[PDB]
């Protein structure tokens, strides 16, 4: 990744989270689970399903485009016609595949990208409370219960402290 | 206590391609290029297309005696020439400006087909029978074009003729016309009886006189003669006007053209059946909404743009990463 | 004591547009395109346009008589008609190669009017009067053609006639001439008095044999009769030799002609003024240094490419957030 | 934003400083105030402004583009040069917008990756000596007087610290 | 104990422009612009070109006495004129469809000459001889056309001709001819007693009847007569009729055509040598696999796309920071 | 930088590693050395590699191209010509350059970012046993030998295996 977060410090993804394209695993005394981030999941659906559309206005739809008959002594008219066609040709689908090729990479980046500040909005949140360990994962110091869970996937953390060294 | 932070997976094998990595596994996508159409050439706004069978725009709008199914012909969505369309010009020459009287045609949707010179009144003082041909033969007997007259001369005198027709059908209305070319100055006699015959042919903007060239020709479907076609569009309230001492093919039915564009052309083998479609191709007809097309060029209504692309897949989701 | 890392903001509010957002409020950013014009014909280098009016570009090198305005012209930047430019052609024929004589006036700055055959000395054996219509009548009587001469016969005489001119001005010559079709033999012996005439013309490069194609047609301006103008490009040193036994009308005035690219002819409704430009469209005149303008495809000078946008603001600043 | 700091963990911009595009707050005890960073708002002016230069050279104006007429009887040509001019009008348009599009897109992520990279300039400058609050703010622990918010701000720290 | 992280660097100076900062020295590059050809025209296929010299096309096909050289000529990879090549018509007039015959000969790999009528056999009752002229002289003398012959009077009398040809090389033959028009009518007599003479020319897809068209014209090449060339391709097992009462330049060397894409014409001083190449240009070879070239938009073979550019070189490597 | 990395937090690059794009310099009580990272040097390779590849694909080359000849009276008919040539000139130049110029931008900040990832996935394997000097370097606090460097750069460190670190982290 761009980003380095999705195939990279977090080496997989979760086939159990259904609801959304980026979560939480969560577990706690009271049961695991999985829980999709309303916020950064709609704001990439919203993202994502605009960049298609602005795609699509780009590439005009084709109206009637028919052939042209020419006679045995219309062959440099005939063949310019068809240097334009082929020209044309050239160009559009040059255009259209170079397009996707460019946006899907930007497309990737963007999840990525995602992730990553999604990991680093929680990281900043807890901060002492809890420990990096490794696959984007934080363990807990002063025991957080469903009620609290619910708080840090909703940006409104608290910070009541102690620790644990 | 722990909580993660991690990202979507599921069983989708849809792949990508981007500039740094190919078949790249994405969790979803949309295919932006269409590549199934219907194999059959359907109607366009309810209206049917025009079958054209083995016979060309020219034997449908001279009335070759093989194309008599196109007689009833009044409007079409667009028009189609198949590979065995070959019945156009019977008798050999040269049929003047064909390539653009194509070009019109493709902005034609429909027209009234009229008498113009009714074969049986127009011509008192000229044979109206007789002019038929072998090379335009119909049900084993020599025949002629539905629209053309053949006028030969009545009993050793073919006197001037003239005919005018003004346009009172408040549309363009095409007319056609042809001039014989005899392979000798026999011919020439048995034919007209004037030796030194004229065609002369004048309108508004339309201004040009033909004189016979008699000559020894290759023989095609057995003439050593030949027949030059003509054609003009007649606009709304101008007139037309036909001299000869000899040697004219007159206009026998003509047609009142009725414009608009989106009409066609186009060359296919694919069956016409009874669907509407707001797409058609020489191949069959598209029902889609993408951006873009592999399956034809030549397009008639609102397609997706053509494309030499074989795949056109947009990445939506994220890297699929299942890791099981 | 703290420190605090941020991003500058202000009350713009232009919006740009991006592939993933819409309508997003930014700091700064440059338009590129431009799409105000000036409403007015102007000057390129100093030098105005030329305004044809009620005449096309066949009137005035003709010598319509509606289009005696324009005998005055010399130089001009670049060639204007109208919606109203219907003073051309005022008797009715065929302009041979009228677009691509057009074509040719585009890369035209200026020329230098003469008189090729002067008509009060170069024709001592024909009428050089009488020559006039009612087709191209002036102040209610019938005239002619102000660069052409009709002639005919003197007094049921018109012995063939032979006429030269050699190019002398070191630039090309434009020279145009007609040949006259009678509706019946009748007329051709009263204009010209041999029923057998013919109209010969050759330079260097050209060589044609005009014959009258005398017929009966739709009246047209008050005229059965036609009349076909044709032209040619005489290059510097060469001859030009007319023959005629009738039928001929003789170049009057001929132009000798500047090249000068850069220029061309345009139709706009829009009223010329005083000012000066570098660009110049059919709707006005354009003061700018932007890449692109969305005002009209037809240009002369050096002008922003056209484009059909209606909005091309590119982001130079960040994304504006005050969160006041 | 791409790179999380605009709109992201700084959540607005200071319509306050009006001197640069970046910068900092700094609240002392000799009072406030904002300062905009030479360095990187310089750099930054001399890319943007050469993006858009770039842009318009690749798009060479247009010179004298007239158009051409033909008779009844040059209906096939007359098409051909339509669709010659319709057709470099849809791409050259396409073109036009769809590069416009893409460089904002590019811009705006420029800005974002900007601010980003300068709040971390910052931090691994001072490490122990301030603590990370929130928005981009660092909360001194040696407290700094405005001799030393000018180092900082400077590129030259020189960390002289304790407790904590 | 330490580690640190870092990349790599060398004494590389390629520098690279991206769209922000431009002259960025780079680790590793490649150049995707070619702009090194070799000065010298080369073969295609093992195959060397044909080198018309002092002659164009037109002078290499009529068989124009200067153009001798050329008549070994029966295979080539493509033609190449020069800027001195100025001997072609020697004889004034307009080569009719001159650059449609180009247009052919552009997909013609080779060919196979023949005498179509020959000269001492074909024409019984015709003067085979006499037929030369000053303005194609050759060795001091007067001469004519090597692959046409000029039929005239055989003593006062000028029977009508009629000549057929079929073809059986199972190609394509490319028939050339010509059509004399005299200054005057003595002239037309002294060449062919028969003051008014026609010629016709007609296969199963080409009819078309001349005319002399007699008249004082300017001397060129010290000749106030004229003379149009003609050409028409004969498909296989197609008859060519030839009728003429006067003014017929007749065939006598026609040309089998062998197709071939591939091929061109194009206009170039550089010097054939005994090389080979996949790729030709007016100025050299290029033996190269980069996806551009600036040196020349005309092009033979497999080349790569031309474009502007004066510099086209994509970064692989890292920015390069030795700093020492 | 639009990572930071090159050009940014490590401010030079090596001219004495010389095997590879990316890699390491460690300094141990038996020696010093270069060593270039196998597992992301071959990445970047291929993925450019790639770039490379795919851009020429797209530029499809140029068969037999020649001019057409035209009379004095078909002057429109070569201006029409002439402007289709000169038409496609200047979009295929425009698209050849313009494609070099966007995908030299992504190629600089492609390799900026590969550079910046491998420096975190290293300070992600220590943590507590290493701390951040500046310019990508990390100073031990548990003395790593040539075996334990190669496990470092191997993605294979074994922090547990250590807290002589805590020892030496005061
Ligand atoms: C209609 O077209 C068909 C196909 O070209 C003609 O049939 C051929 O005519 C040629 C020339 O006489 C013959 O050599 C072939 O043997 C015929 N083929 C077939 C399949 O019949 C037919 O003559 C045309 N008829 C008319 C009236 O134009
Ligand atoms: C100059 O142009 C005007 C406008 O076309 C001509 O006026 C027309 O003449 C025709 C022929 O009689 C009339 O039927 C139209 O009603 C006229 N239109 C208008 C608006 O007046 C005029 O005849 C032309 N004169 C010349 C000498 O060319
Ligand atoms: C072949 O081409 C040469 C070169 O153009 C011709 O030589 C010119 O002939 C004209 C007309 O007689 C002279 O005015 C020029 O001065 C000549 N130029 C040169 C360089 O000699 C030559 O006449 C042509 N010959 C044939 C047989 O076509």
């Amino acid at each position: 990744g761009l980003f380095g977060a999705i195939a990279g410090f977090i080496e997989g993804g979760w086939t159990g989270m259904i609801d959304g394209w980026y979560g939480y695993h969560h577990q706690n005394e009271q049961g695991s689970g999985y829980a999709a981030d309303q916020k950064s999941t709609q704001n990439a659906i919203d993202g994502i399903t605009n960049k298609v559309n602005s795609v699509i206005e780009k590439m005009n739809t084709q109206f009637t485009a028919v052939g042209k008959e020419f006679n045995n002594l219309e062959r440099r008219i005939e063949n310019l016609n068809k240097k334009v066609d082929d020209g044309f040709l050239d160009i559009w689908t040059y255009n259209a595949e170079l397009l996707v090729l460019l946006e899907n990479e930007r497309t990737l980046d963007f999840h990525d990208s995602n992730v990553r500040n999604l990991y680093e909005k929680v990281k900043s949140q807890l901060k002492n409370n809890a420990k990096e360990i490794g696959n984007g994962c934080f363990e807990f110091y002063h025991k957080c219960d469903d009620a609290c869970m619910e708080s840090v996937r909703n940006g409104t953390y608290d910070y009541p402290k102690y620790s644990e060294e | 206590d722990t909580i993660c932070i991690g990202y979507h997976a599921n069983n989708s094998t849809d792949t990508v391609d981007t500039v740094l990595e190919k078949n790249v596994t994405v969790t979803h996508s949309v295919n932006l290029l269409e590549d199934s159409h219907n194999g059959k050439l359907c109607k366009l706004k309810g209206i049917a297309p025009l079958q054209l069978g083995k016979c060309n725009i020219a034997g449908w709008l001279l009335g070759n005696p093989e194309c008599d199914l196109l007689l009833t012909a009044s409007s079409w969505s667009y028009i189609v020439e198949t590979s065995n369309s070959e019945n156009g010009t019977c008798y050999p020459g040269d049929f003047i400006d064909y390539e653009e009287l194509r070009e019109q045609l493709s902005s034609v949707s429909s027209f009234e087909k009229f008498e113009i010179f009714p074969k049986t009144s127009s011509w008192p003082n000229h044979e109206t029978t007789k002019g038929v041909t072998a090379a335009c033969s119909y049900a084993g007997a020599s025949s002629f074009y539905r629209n053309l007259l053949w006028l030969t001369k009545k009993g050793s005198s073919y006197p001037k003729l003239s005919k005018s027709y003004v346009n009172n059908k408040g549309k363009e209305v095409l007319v056609l016309w042809g001039v014989h070319h005899p392979p000798t100055g026999t011919d020439q006699q048995s034919l007209y009886q004037n030796a030194d015959a004229y065609v002369s042919v004048g309108s508004s903007k339309y201004n040009r006189r033909f004189t016979p060239e008699i000559a020894a020709r290759p023989k095609v479907r057995g003439q050593a003669g030949r027949m030059n076609y003509y054609w003009t569009l007649l606009e709304p309230g101008d007139t037309i006007t036909f001299e000869a001492t000899g040697n004219l093919i007159a206009p026998w039915y003509a047609f009142a053209l009725n414009r608009g564009s989106g009409s066609g052309i186009i060359t296919s083998d694919a069956p016409v059946h009874d669907c509407n479609t707001k797409c058609q191709t020489p191949h069959g007809a598209i029902n889609s909404s993408l951006p873009f097309q592999n399956i034809h060029p030549v397009t008639i209504g609102e397609c997706p743009k053509y494309v030499r692309s074989t795949k056109l897949r947009m990445a939506t989701g994220l890297r699929n990463i299942p890791a099981r």
